[PDB]
């Protein structure tokens, strides 16, 4: 195949004869590794599809302990990029042929792609990602220089290009030097321009970077595995559904347009919040943090994650009207929504001897400033928890007459455990004093009915009334 | 207990485990000198009943790999294989009526050795059960014993998170009864049939090796829970499995009707006797014998008269009942004081059976 096989023998030597960019991708692996076996096909495809551009090599660590030890390989597969013979960072990409070929092609420079013809230009901005294109008619411009500084600094997250082609330079600027940002055409929409022009008087790398960050996405980008790390982190509303612009472009726009429809109103009105649509499938693993069911239903589901970490989930179904989404946003901005918590239903009757706590009533029960609360966090499968159940139930009965002490329990696997508390193993028992709600103490004592009585008598806020017979 | 264990390597080839006697008859890449840091494998056979048959042993090539079930994925967050697991592995399966054990060994690359030609191997994970053929009384709780031991790579906190899974299997159809990954809060499959488990590390010492518990607690066992149980312990990329064969049983309560007989004149026939054989399991193997004790012919003679059996009666708990009947012949005066009795035999009963009697007048 086109994959070079390096060894402790020829590594240092063969690792330097690189193609044009002095770049080489090296896969450190072991043939027994499952992930390594899975990548094999992809890596072979990538290698041949990069022939001439960037060479790909693989090192069998089981047979070459010295070279793997030298580059600190501790897991397989480990993909490292080498430049002119020295380590140059790990390959932070999907383990697919397409992922590898594209990343390395960009990596194989230039930071900014020169456009020599309108044909090359039209083709550059016909990509699925945005395009940052610089237009300069003067070869010695300081602006063109500042642009290249930006390209280098940001080439990791954006696609850069520049041109001096008479036509292009004329059409996109007056003064012979400007920067145009082109949003993917398949996301073109009646709610915002498809291109944004740089308008700062002076052109500096720093100002360019800020200009990029602030405009590439528009009011509602399509979040993909490729750009998620650029979109998440800030106050963000994500509408999840069947987003796929290859086989379902119509449906994709259909919903995205209704989302942006509402977004624009609140946005123009001054409210602050970022928006984005994303594949219910590509991010199915995130849907659980909002307690959202990924049904092939096709109808979108909405949920906000504040920069802090707060999670707000639209409960009402998505109306093709946008009114539902508009309502959810109104409440959100008016502070009317309750953050999302995984929780079992509040029990119909919760009358001792052991108070049943779930995430929804946790605050109400455990954090009632006027009470001492001993709470047991257990798991349905735990045997030691089953043995404590009866003994704990008795404790509750013996404390039934005390109006200051509450004996409670919560299934910690079926309910989010609030911040203060940390559930190590099972069972974890905490004691929350009447006026130390922020500082509950973890019960380290024995689990016999007598140990609990002894503990309470020694820690209760007010003298405890323990029924005795 | 045993010093060596004859074993079969499959993919058979003869092999052996030495818990050094030369063995030209073996490979010796299949002749293993066992180093067991955690100690569970060696401790299991140190207790082995003397004179007990040789346990069955199977050896095979093992390849570390993430657990397939998604609930266990938490044990393997990073998407890459640990280098510490390079090198070959052998999985050892040992079973007998005393115990059922599974072990993951790491043999040295080459056999060679100064004293004798044998291959050094190290025990990494041991999963063991001292109740391989449990017999629980119907309606009672069953405690399927399970212990394990893990030796971490000395190539580099306390004991790591691990996974435990219990299932009842029948005809390639397995039902997950319990699953857990103590030390790693995750979404576990629902525990079934009220089962729970004492799944935990015996201690949390700094570097290890460590031993742990995973015994299964199945409440009020019924006949439908009878069968093959598989228990698996999970460690990143490593798993050990043992098999238990659970049998349910219930001895029968035996009683007669009438409970006592009135006085009767010779040539007169006593009332039909009913021998109730109540709530027993399994249904088969129940035998009814009628006897005449303390009579003009030894205190044990087979009774005469007409006898028959009722059909089986099936209860909700899966146990069964049945009735034996005997119509004794007209009573003789030389039978006065003798007793009619029904001797019940059932595999869940002693050799002498269980009886019930009534005295004649
Ligand atoms: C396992 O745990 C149970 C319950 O704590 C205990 O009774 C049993 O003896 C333990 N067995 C082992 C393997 O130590």
């Amino acid at each position: 195949s086109d994959v070079l096989e390096l060894t402790d023998d020829n590594f240092e030597s063969r690792i330097s004869d690189t193609g044009s960019a002095g770049l080489m991708l090296v896969e450190f692996f072991a043939p027994w590794c499952g992930h390594a076996k899975r990548l094999a096909p992809e890596y072979e495809a990538a290698a041949t599809r990069l022939k001439g551009i960037v060479p790909l090599a693989k090192v069998d660590c089981t047979a070459n302990t010295n070279t793997c030890n030298k580059y600190g390989v501790s897991g397989y597969p480990t993909l490292k990029i080498f430049r002119d013979g020295e380590e140059a960072g790990a390959y932070d990409g999907p383990r697919t042929a397409d992922g590898i070929v594209s990343h390395l092609k960009k990596q194989a420079g230039p930071a900014s792609v020169p456009l020599r013809t309108e044909e090359e230009f039209k083709k550059f901005i016909s990509d699925k990602d945005a395009s940052i294109v610089g237009f300069f008619d003067d070869s010695f411009s300081e602006a063109h220089s500042e642009f290249l500084k930006a390209a280098s600094n940001l080439r990791d997250n954006y696609r850069f290009a520049h041109t001096n082609v008479e036509s292009l330079v004329n059409e996109y600027d007056d003064n012979g030097e400007g920067i145009i940002l082109f949003r993917p055409s398949h996301l073109t929409n009646k709610f915002e321009d498809k291109t944004v022009a740089y308008t700062e008087q002076k052109m500096t790398s720093g100002k360019i970077k800020k200009f990029i960050q602030e405009n590439i996405f528009g009011i509602c980008p399509h979040m993909t595995e490729d750009n998620k790390d650029l979109i998440q982190g800030k106050d963000l509303l994500i509408a999840y559904y069947d987003v796929d612009y290859e086989k379902n472009a119509k449906g994709s726009n259909y919903w995205r347009n209704r989302v942006m429809m509402v977004a624009k109103k609140f946005l123009d009105a001054g409210h602050k919040l970022n928006f984005a649509v994303a594949s219910r499938k590509t991010f199915s693993h995130e849907l659980s943090d909002f307690g959202l069911e990924s049904t092939a239903g096709e109808i979108p589901v909405v949920a906000i994650r504040t920069a802090k970490g707060e999670k707000f989930v639209m409960q009402e179904e998505f109306s093709r009207d946008g009114k539902a989404l508009e309502r959810f946003l109104q409440d959100y901005f008016d502070g009317n929504l309750k953050r999302y918590l995984k929780s079992e239903p509040i029990p119909e009757s919760n009358d001792g001897p052991v108070k049943v706590v779930v995430a929804e009533n946790f605050d109400e029960i455990v954090n009632n400033e006027n009470k001492d609360v001993l709470i047991e966090f257990y798991a349905p499968w735990c045997g030691h928890c089953k043995n404590l159940e009866p003994k704990y139930k008795e404790l509750g009965e013996k404390l039934s007459k005390d109006p200051n002490i509450v004996i409670a329990k919560m299934d910690a696997t079926a309910n989010d455990v609030p911040s203060p508390y940390e559930v190590r193993g099972f069972p974890t028992i905490y004691f929350s004093p009447a006026n130390k709600k922020l500082n509950p103490k973890k019960y380290e004592g024995g689990r016999e009915l007598s140990d609990f009585i002894s503990y309470l008598q020694r820690e209760a806020t007010n003298p405890p009334v323990i029924q005795e017979e | 207990g045993p010093a060596v264990i004859e074993c079969w390597f499959v993919e058979k080839r003869p092999g052996a485990l030495l818990l050094p006697p030369p063995r030209p008859d073996l490979d010796p890449e299949l002749y293993l000198s066992v180093h067991d840091p955690a100690g569970a494998l060696q401790a299991a056979f140190r207790r082995y009943p003397r004179g007990a048959p040789a346990p069955h042993c199977e050896m095979s090539r093992f390849v570390p790999l993430p657990a397939s079930a998604k609930w266990a994925s938490g044990l393997t967050p990073a998407q890459n294989c640990p280098r510490a697991l390079d090198g070959a592995w052998l999985m050892v399966s040992i079973s007998s009526p005393v115990l059922s054990l599974s072990s993951l060994l790491r043999p040295q690359p080459e056999p060679q050795q100064e004293p004798v030609l044998i291959t050094m191997a190290t025990v990494v994970l041991t999963v063991l059960t001292h109740t391989p053929a449990p017999r629980v009384r119907l309606g009672q709780d069953a405690l399927l014993d399970l212990s394990f031991a893990y030796m971490p790579p000395t190539s580099e906190p306390g004991p790591p998170p691990f996974g435990l899974e219990w299932r009842r299997q029948h005809l390639g159809k397995g039902h997950l009864l319990l699953a857990a990954t103590p030390g790693l809060n995750g979404q576990m499959p629902a525990a079934q049939e009220g089962a729970v488990a004492f799944a935990a590390w015996d201690d949390d010492e700094p570097w290890g090796p460590w031993t742990g518990n995973g015994t299964f607690w199945l409440p009020r066992v019924q006949p439908f829970q009878e069968g093959t149980y598989l228990a698996t312990i999970h460690l990143p990329y490593l798993q050990g499995q043992v098999t238990l064969e659970l049998a349910v049983y219930k001895p029968p309560k035996v009683s007669l009707m009438p409970a006592t007989l009135a006085r009767a004149a010779p040539g007169e026939a006593p009332p039909e006797l009913l021998c109730l054989v109540s709530h027993f399991y399994p249904s088969g193997g129940l035998e009814v014998e009628w006897e005449l004790r303390g009579g003009p012919g030894g205190r044990s003679q087979k009774a005469e008269g007409q006898r028959w059996l009722s059909a089986l009666r099936h209860h909700s708990d899966g146990s069964v009942s049945l009735s034996g009947h005997l119509q004794p012949p007209p009573v003789t005066t030389e039978q006065h004081g003798a007793r009619y009795a029904c001797r019940i035999h059932h595999p869940s009963l002693p050799a002498s059976g269980r009886s019930a009697e009534v005295t004649l007048e």
